[PDB]
């Protein structure tokens, strides 16, 4: 499965979770950001790797980042 | 028009078309009275009826002339 | 003609070096992707975000420079073969006069010297160069087949394979025979590799019959 | 009950048959009716087309229906018989099935059919009846005159 | 009057109950073919399939082969059919090896023993069918 | 009630939004920040549906845009007529059509390009034309240049009128959506009013001006002594001298003695022996019959009066057991969505252009056009290409409708829904058809090549080794040859001489000749079928999977054209219906290229040529198609290599322009492969390096440069590919045919 990571440059815009089509990402409380939340990836096994989170991320470089890795049925998104 | 057979054929075709035509489910052949057809459709009932009567009359007259029947 | 073709060779060498040097130096990272070293050498892309990130991995700079390698060596070998064919025929004036323009290159080298190859086999019979003619058209076919992989990309073929999977699973009799590995379209890098290999192999297998068969038929 | 009843004759059954007969007998009657109609339609179409358009066998087989089959080779007749026998053993298995609907190889009891289905079934039945009369007429004309249908019409 | 409905009353399965898929004729023909016939052992299924395929495999090679216009046309066609049947049963054996790796049930096409029996029946039936077709084509003057 | 309702002064006439470039688009109205803004401007220029949300405004914009297009077309017709009037040898060609080469373009002497003004005969130097306009005007009856000049001026006036109408119907009096949605009245007026009266007026023009002038010209009267059309129009005595039935007047029309006009309203068929083209009396009768047919057709649909049909009820009445609700909702779809109408109309327009190409070569309609071999090849190839392009536009706009204007509420359980619900079966079966057809058709060629290379001609799929005869095509040809006696008794000759009959020839050259079909024709026709089927596979898959697919359930959300959905799921590259169109354009290019190559080789080998007095028939290539079209080697040698001589050897002659365009088209085709194979990331990094170089000298632009978008790179590659290929074939065909014919 792919590896989803979130770096502390996040600004709690919750747009990665909205762009997420597989419920891989969720907001959790945090101290560093003023919004008091940070994206996290507790369900990376469901990740497919379309990087809509990366597309929607507005930071100068991506606070949320996806590294493609081992392929599975879920990651390949095969209905068969 | 020149020939009495041609006039007879055209008149018969026009009358047949006017009798057997149907507009929006109303027609003389379908037991709609003449007065009701006149009120519902007006002179559009005669204009379309005689136009198609002339078309079918031309078709039958030209066919009969080709076949030598006339 | 030698002046012009040498400057063309310089163009091709400098462009190939440009592509390869840029790939090598931007392999670690770039302004569009400063963390490329984390992804590695050969990865498909970074997605459509940031305007699109096709062919960014610096393996794709090998892929793209292989085309220029084939181009430059093709120009070099065309130059050598024509300048030597004319001199072997004692007709160097033809090269000195016609090599100064591309129509002369297309007419007096390819079209003129392609006759003994394509006439390896015809309707009236066949010669010992029939094998070379077959191969010229076979290299043509492989080169053309590479264009499919190079132009058409993965999503179309993945959807098509999904339809074929549906058909195989739903047909009777044949559905008793069932795969073990789920069929999928070729990966992005895989298909780039396959298309490049088809391009290169068609290139060599369609030029080798020409350079050998024309030289053999003319014997000069 | 069934679909055969039609406007010109209504429920045509002067000689009983329908009553005092088992449901199996009624199903057999309708299966035979549909088989006769279908075979007769095929025969009528074959005679009509083969009178004036017979490209097979180098166009040498006669237009007479009662002599073309005589001139057809033995292997062709054997293959036609084998095909018809295969269709008929499928019909026999359909008869043995527990949800048989006389003549219905399509199933048609497992879909939400409506009155249009019955109307189309009646269309099949009436065309089959017309072909049943017509094909026997064609064969009798061929025996009498020696000409086929369209040749006789000429 | 709908004629295309969900497959087995399941709208969310990727299929449709069309006349082609589900009609009584289709059900009868498919279920009575050897691969789906009831009570046939895997050997019998393989045997029937084998003779059916080996009977017709000879014909293409016999008529359209390189030695069609030769006195040994039929013999060459039979040898070609034998070679193709050898390749086919090798394909069957490797397919069984790859698919039915671990199995102890038997008497089922989806088991190692059952598939081996099916392949054996196919091989014997195909060889016999090709030989019978050779004999018939030699004695074609009968028909 | 069908009525006219418009809004008065809906838009002000001002240049403020000329100055503001991206006014139409919400996103582009802000201003440029990157060079992608410039590209997006042109990409979204005419996307009215994306620009606004009012169907009324979209319809008004479309209507006035159509007026602008009509103005451009009128200017184009004006250019044709005016150049014929002024810069052409039309008078010399009219005096001597067989010997004089038509030409209506002259190049100035600037850089030695005056060599292109070749010797075309008649004491005139210019560029030979291949549009057939000379034969068109000869058919129309134009015999002098004042007529060409005046019709050119009239065309200019019409173009100005169209520009004025386009301005008026958007800025002064724009119609309403209620006016636009009167499809029944529109169909009535276009059938009876546009097509019917157009055919009627053309038939009148023919009967009054074209039959007399053409008959006199064929008799031998030179154009100077021809009576003028205004004289012929009312001089019934001269018309009676020419066609005796004209002395009877219009009474034989009003009374149904239509047979009296048999002399100038004929059913002869075949080709006129003098001009080697269709009889103009037959053409006049044809157009008159069509006028009657269309005026009859145009009274079908309902309007303000009670009589008439309604397309809504006609569609809703057509539903069957295997289709559920049937055609319910399609009337609403086609009344609300412009893209569906565009799709249907483009498909029909393209197929009709292909039919025009197939008919014009087989039945040469204009005088001396059959012997004009460049004109026939040019018109056929042109219309085939236009047809393919229009068909792919049809597929693209069908996909656009599916993405944007589709909605299940209106299409619950109709034909569109039922088609979407088994698109998988449709595409899988077409996939099998494509594989089977391509395998067999191209494997015939590959088998033949292999056997020839192995020295086994007896094992080939040839006319004498293993015949694949087109029995059905031969049967249809036989029926069409026997038709004039049996099934078309009043027709004297065949509809076309391609099916069979005599060999029509004018002077030495052959206008038409029977086209015999054999094994090579079987193979190439099945190749055509395979190519058409694969193009349909790509386009139909793009249309059906526009909404979604097993790979992307929410493909409709992304849009119509989008680059991808990331590298997930193994890679979702080119999943868009736009990318399906991009792939299908390559395939129609392949299809039409093979079709035109087949046409060119078959006609030069088997129809075109010269016939001697003794009856010897000598063809351009010598009938080599039947034996050399069996192998790809023969296609490469006896067609491409053999006929490229006239192109490559063109330097220093009038066809040097064709040689230069040949090389340039090759260059552009090769250039396109850069865009087709490369990717945006490489070019963006290279642009970053170049931007650094510019920033070092303090000249990096405020509008930051960017690599082209992925969709744009694909579009640019496709456009350059198509331009290069079509230009290569254009130069090759024109040079070859002008040199040899
Ligand atoms: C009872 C009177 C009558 C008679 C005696 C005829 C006789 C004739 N009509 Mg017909 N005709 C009639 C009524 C009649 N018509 C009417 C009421 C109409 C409607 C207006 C027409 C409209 C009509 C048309 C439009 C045409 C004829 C034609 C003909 C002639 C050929 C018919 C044929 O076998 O087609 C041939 C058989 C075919 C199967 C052709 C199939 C063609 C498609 C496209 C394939 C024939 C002389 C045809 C002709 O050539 O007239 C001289 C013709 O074009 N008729
Ligand atoms: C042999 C073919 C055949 C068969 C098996 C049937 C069977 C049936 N028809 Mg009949 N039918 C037929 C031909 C046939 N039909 C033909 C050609 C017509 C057109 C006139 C009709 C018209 C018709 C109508 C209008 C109706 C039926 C109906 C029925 C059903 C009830 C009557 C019954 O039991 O008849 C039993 C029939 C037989 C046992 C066949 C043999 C009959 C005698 C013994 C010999 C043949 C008669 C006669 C000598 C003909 C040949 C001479 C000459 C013409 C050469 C039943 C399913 C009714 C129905 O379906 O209601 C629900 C119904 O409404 N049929
Ligand atoms: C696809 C196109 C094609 C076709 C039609 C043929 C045809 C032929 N080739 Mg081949 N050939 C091809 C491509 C093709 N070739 C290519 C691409 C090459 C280059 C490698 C060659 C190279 C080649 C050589 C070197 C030779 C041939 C030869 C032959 C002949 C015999 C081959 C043979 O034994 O087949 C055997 C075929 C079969 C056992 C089965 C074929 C498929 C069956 C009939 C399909 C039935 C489907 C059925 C309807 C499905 C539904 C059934 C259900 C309803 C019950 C034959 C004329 C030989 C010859 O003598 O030529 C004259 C020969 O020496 N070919
Ligand atoms: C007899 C009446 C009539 C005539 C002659 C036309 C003619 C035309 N209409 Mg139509 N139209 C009509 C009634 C008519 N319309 C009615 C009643 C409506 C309202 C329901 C429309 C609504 C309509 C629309 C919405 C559009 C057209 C368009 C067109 C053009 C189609 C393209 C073509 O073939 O150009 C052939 C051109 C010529 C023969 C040159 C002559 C041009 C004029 C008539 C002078 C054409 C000029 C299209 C167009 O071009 O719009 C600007 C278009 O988009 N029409
Ligand atoms: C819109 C098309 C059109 C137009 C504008 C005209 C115009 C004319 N036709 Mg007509 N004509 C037409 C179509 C047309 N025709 C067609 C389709 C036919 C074939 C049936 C004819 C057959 C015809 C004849 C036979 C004659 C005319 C004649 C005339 C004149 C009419 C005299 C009058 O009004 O009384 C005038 C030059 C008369 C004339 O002046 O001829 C020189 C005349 O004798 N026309
Ligand atoms: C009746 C004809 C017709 C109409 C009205 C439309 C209308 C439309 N199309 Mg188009 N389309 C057509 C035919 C038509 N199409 C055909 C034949 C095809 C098949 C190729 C397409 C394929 C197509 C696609 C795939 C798409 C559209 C789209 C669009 C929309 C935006 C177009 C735009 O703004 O372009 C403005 C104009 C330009 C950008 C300039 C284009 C320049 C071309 C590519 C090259 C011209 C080369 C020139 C002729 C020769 C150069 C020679 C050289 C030597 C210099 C618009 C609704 C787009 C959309 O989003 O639709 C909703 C879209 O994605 N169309
Ligand atoms: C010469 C170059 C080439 C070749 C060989 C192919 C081949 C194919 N393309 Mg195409 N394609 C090309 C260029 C080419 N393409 C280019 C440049 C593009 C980019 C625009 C595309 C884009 C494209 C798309 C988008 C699609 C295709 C499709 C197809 C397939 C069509 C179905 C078919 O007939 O398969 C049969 C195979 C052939 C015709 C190839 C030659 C066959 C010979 C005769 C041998 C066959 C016999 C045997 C099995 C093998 C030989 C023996 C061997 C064991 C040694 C096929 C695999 C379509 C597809 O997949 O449809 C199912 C499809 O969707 N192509
Ligand atoms: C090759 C494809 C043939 C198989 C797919 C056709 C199946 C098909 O599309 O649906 C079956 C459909 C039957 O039509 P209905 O009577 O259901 O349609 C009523 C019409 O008014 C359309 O709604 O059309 C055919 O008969 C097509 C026959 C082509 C043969
Ligand atoms: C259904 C159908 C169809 C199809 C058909 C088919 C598919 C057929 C086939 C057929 C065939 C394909 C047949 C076969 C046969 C076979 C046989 C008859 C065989 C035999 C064999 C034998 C007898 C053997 C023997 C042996 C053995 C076993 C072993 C050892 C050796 C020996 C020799 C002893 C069609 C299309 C028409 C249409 C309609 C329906
Ligand atoms: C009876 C008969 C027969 C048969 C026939 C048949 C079988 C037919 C079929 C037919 C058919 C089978 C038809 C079909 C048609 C179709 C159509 C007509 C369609 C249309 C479509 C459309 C119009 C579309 C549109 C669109 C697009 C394009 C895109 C988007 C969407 C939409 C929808 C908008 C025979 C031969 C024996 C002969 C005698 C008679
Ligand atoms: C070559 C190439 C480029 C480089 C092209 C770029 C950056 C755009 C080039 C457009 C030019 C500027 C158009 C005008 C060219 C004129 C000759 C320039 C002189 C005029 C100036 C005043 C602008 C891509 O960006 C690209 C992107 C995606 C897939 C393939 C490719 C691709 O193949
Ligand atoms: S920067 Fe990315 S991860 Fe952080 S809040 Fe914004 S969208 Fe979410
Ligand atoms: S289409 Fe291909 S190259 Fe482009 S972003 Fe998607 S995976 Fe990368």
């Amino acid at each position: 499965s792919h590896s989803v990571r979130v770096y502390d440059t996040c600004i709690g815009c919750t747009q990665c979770v909205r762009a997420c089509p597989c419920d891989v990402l969720e907001m959790v409380p945090w101290d560093g950001c003023k919004a008091g939340q940070i994206a996290s990836a507790p369900r990376a096994e469901d990740c497919i790797g379309c990087k809509r989170c990366e597309t929607a991320c507005p930071t100068d470089f991506l606070s949320v980042r996806v590294y493609l890795g081992s392929e599975t049925t879920r990651s390949l998104g095969l209905s068969y | 028009a020149y020939s009495i057979p041609k006039a007879f054929i055209m008149m018969f075709c026009n009358v047949l078309v006017i009798s057997t035509m149907t507009i929006q489910g109303k027609g003389l052949a379908k037991g709609t009275p003449h007065d009701e057809m006149v009120e519902s459709f007006g002179i559009t009932w005669l204009l379309a009826g005689t136009a198609l009567g002339h078309i079918v009359g031309a078709g039958t007259i030209l066919g009969c002339s080709t076949a030598g029947i006339l | 003609g030698d002046f012009l073709i040498h400057h063309a060779i310089a163009l091709a060498l400098h462009t190939t070096t440009l592509i390869l040097v840029k790939g090598a130096l931007d392999a670690r990272g770039s302004k569009l992707m400063p963390d490329k070293k984390d992804f590695g050498y050969s990865f498909p892309c970074d997605g459509p975000g940031r305007g699109g990130t096709c062919d960014i991995s610096a393996w794709d700079a090998f892929y793209l420079a292989m085309f220029w390698m084939l181009n430059t060596i093709g120009w070099v070998t065309f130059y050598w073969h024509w300048k030597h064919m004319t001199i072997w025929g004692g007709n160097a004036a033809a090269f000195n006069e016609s090599s100064t323009y591309i129509m002369g290159w297309l007419r007096d080298y390819l079209w003129l010297n392609s006759s003994p190859l394509i006439n390896g086999y015809n309707a009236f019979g066949m010669n010992a160069q029939a094998v070379w003619a077959w191969m010229f058209l076979f290299g043509h076919l492989i080169w053309a087949t590479g264009f499919m992989f190079l132009i058409s990309w993965r999503g179309y073929w993945q959807e098509l394979i999904e339809t074929l999977v549906w058909a195989h699973e739903r047909t009777p009799i044949a559905n008793l025979v069932k795969w073990r590995d789920k069929p999928v379209a070729l990966s992005i890098v895989q298909a780039r590799l396959v298309g490049l290999a088809h391009f290169t192999i068609g290139y060599i297998f369609t030029y080798a019959p020409f350079v050998i068969a024309s030289t053999t038929g003319k014997f000069s | 009950d069934m679909v055969g009843a039609c406007k010109p004759l209504g429920f045509f059954d002067p000689l009983g048959f329908s009553k005092d007969a088992s449901p199996a007998s009624m199903a057999k009657f309708r299966e035979a009716e549909l088989k006769h109609g279908r075979v007769a339609m095929l025969a009528c179409a074959g005679m009509i087309t083969a009178d004036k358009f017979h490209p097979l066998y180098d166009g040498k087989l006669s237009s007479n229906p009662l002599l073309a089959i005589a001139q057809v080779p033995k292997l062709g007749l054997l293959q036609i018989l084998l095909f018809i026998g295969f269709m008929e053993v499928f019909g026999i298995l359909n008869s043995r099935r527990p949800d048989y609907k006389p003549g219905d190889f399509l199933g048609s009891s497992q879909w939400d059919t409506t009155e249009v289905w019955d109307n189309y079934q009646l269309r099949e039945l009436n065309n089959g009846r017309l072909a049943m009369f017509a094909s026997i007429g064609m064969l009798t004309h061929a025996y009498i005159t020696g000409k086929g249908p369209l040749e006789l019409l000429d | 009057s709908e004629f295309v409905k969900p497959f087995n009353n399941d709208p969310f399965v990727g299929n449709l109950s069309t006349p082609v898929t589900t009609s009584t004729a289709t059900k009868l023909y498919l279920g009575n073919l050897p691969i789906y016939r009831k009570g046939l052992s895997p050997l019998m299924r393989g045997l029937e399939v084998g003779m059916a395929h080996g009977y017709f495999l000879i014909g293409p090679f016999y008529i359209l082969g390189p030695l069609r216009n030769s006195p040994n046309a039929l013999l060459v066609g039979l040898f070609s059919a034998y070679g193709l049947i050898i390749i086919l049963t090798l394909a069957l054996t490797i397919y069984g090896l790859a698919s039915f790796q671990d199995n102890s049930t038997g008497s089922n096409l989806e088991s190692s023993k059952g598939w081996r029996s099916f392949t054996s029946g196919f091989t014997v039936g195909a060889l016999g069918g090709a030989s019978v077709a050779y004999v018939l084509l030699n004695n074609v003057s009968f028909f | 009630k069908v009525r006219v309702i418009v809004d008065k002064d809906p838009v002000a006439t001002s240049f403020e939004k000329w100055a503001q470039p991206g006014h139409f688009s919400r996103t582009l109205a802000k201003g440029p920040k990157t060079t992608t803004w410039i590209w997006n401007l042109h990409a979204d220029a005419h996307d009215f549906d994306s620009q606004t949300s009012s169907l009324e405004d979209i319809s008004r914009k479309i209507f006035s845009a159509h007026f602008g297009q009509l103005a451009i077309i009128f200017l184009w017709v004006s250019q044709a007529y005016f150049h014929g009037a002024r810069f052409s040898n039309y008078s010399a060609w009219l005096q001597n059509p067989t010997a004089i080469k038509p030409s209506a373009q002259v190049v100035w002497p600037i850089v030695g390009q005056e060599i292109l003004n070749g010797d075309v005969g008649g004491g005139f130097s210019g560029v030979q034309i291949t549009s057939g306009v000379f034969q068109m005007w000869r058919a129309s009856g134009i015999t002098n240049e004042t007529e060409l000049y005046w019709t050119a001026m009239g065309g200019l006036v019409m173009s100005a009128l169209m520009v004025f109408a386009g301005w008026f119907h958007y800025h002064k009096a724009a119609p309403k959506l209620e006016w636009f949605q009167n499809v029944e009245s529109m169909m009535n007026h276009h059938l009876a009013g546009l097509l019917g009266l157009g055919c009627l007026s053309w038939s009148g023009h023919q009967i009054h001006i074209s039959l007399p002038i053409n008959k006199l010209l064929d008799a031998g009267v030179a154009p100077q002594e021809i009576p003028l059309p205004h004289e012929l129009l009312f001089n019934q005595d001269l018309m009676a001298q020419l066609y005796p039935s004209f002395k009877k007047g219009l009474l034989p029309f009003f009374t149904l003695n239509w047979s009296e006009y048999s002399d100038f309203l004929t059913f002869k068929g075949g080709l006129n022996p003098i001009t080697g083209s269709l009889w103009l009396s037959d053409t006049a009768h044809h157009h008159l019959a069509l006028a009657v047919l269309f005026i009859f057709a145009g009274h079908m649909y309902r309007t303000n009066w009670g009589i008439g049909h309604s397309m809504k009820e006609i569609l809703e009445a057509h539903k069957g057991p295997l289709t559920g609700e049937g055609h319910k909702g399609l009337y609403e779809i086609l009344t609300t969505s412009w893209h569906a109408q565009l799709a249907i109309n483009l498909a029909m327009m393209g197929s009709l252009s292909i039919i025009v190409a197939h008919h014009m070569y087989a039945m040469p309609p204009y005088p001396y056009i059959g012997v004009d071999y460049p004109t026939q090849l040019s018109l056929f190839t042109h219309h085939m290409w236009i047809g393919g392009f229009c068909i792919c536009g049809a597929a693209a706009h069908g996909a656009i409708f599916m993405v944007r204007d589709y909605s299940p509420v209106q299409s619950y359980n109709n034909l569109l829904d039922r088609v979407l619900r088994h698109r998988d079966a449709i595409i899988s079966h077409l996939n099998w058809v494509c594989i089977f057809l391509g395998t067999h058709s191209f494997g015939f060629y590959i088998h033949n090549d292999t056997m020839r290379a192995l020295g086994r001609p007896q094992d080939m799929f040839s006319d004498k080794a293993i015949q694949l005869q087109p029995i059905f095509a031969k049967w249809v040809q036989s029926l069409h040859t026997l038709a004039p006696g049996s099934t078309a008794p009043n027709a004297l000759a065949t509809s076309s001489y391609a099916f069979g009959g005599d060999v029509v020839a004018v002077n030495g050259k052959i206008a038409m000749m029977p086209i015999t079909l054999g094994t090579a024709d079987f193979m190439v026709h099945h190749i055509h079928a395979f190519t058409i089927h694969v193009t349909v596979l790509i386009l139909l898959k793009g249309v059906l999977f526009a909404r979604s697919s097993r790979l992307i359930p929410d493909k409709a959300n992304l849009g119509f054209r989008f680059p991808c959905d990331g590298p997930g799921r193994g890679g979702t590259c080119q999943v868009s219906a736009w990318d399906h169109i991009f792939l299908g354009l390559f395939w129609m290019y392949n299809c039409i290229s093979v079709v035109i190559f087949h046409f060119s080789w078959k006609m030069q080998s088997d129809v075109w040529g010269t016939i001697s007095s003794s009856g010897k028939i000598s063809h351009v290539t010598g009938g080599n198609f039947a034996n050399s079209a069996l192998t790809i080697n023969g296609w490469l040698r006896d067609f491409l290599w053999s006929q490229a001589s006239q192109v490559i050897q063109s330097y220093g002659s009038a066809l040097s322009a064709y040689g230069l365009i040949f090389l340039g088209a090759h260059f552009i085709w090769a250039f396109s492969l850069m865009f087709l194979f490369s990717g945006r990331g490489y070019w963006q990094e290279l642009i970053e390096s170049i931007v650094w170089a510019h920033n070092k000298l303090k000249l990096a632009p405020a509008i930051q440069p960017r690599a082209l978008s992925i969709t744009q790179g694909r579009a640019v590659g496709l456009a350059h590919y198509l331009l290069g290929g079509i230009g290569t074939t254009w130069s090759f065909f024109l040079a070859r045919i002008i040199s040899v014919g």
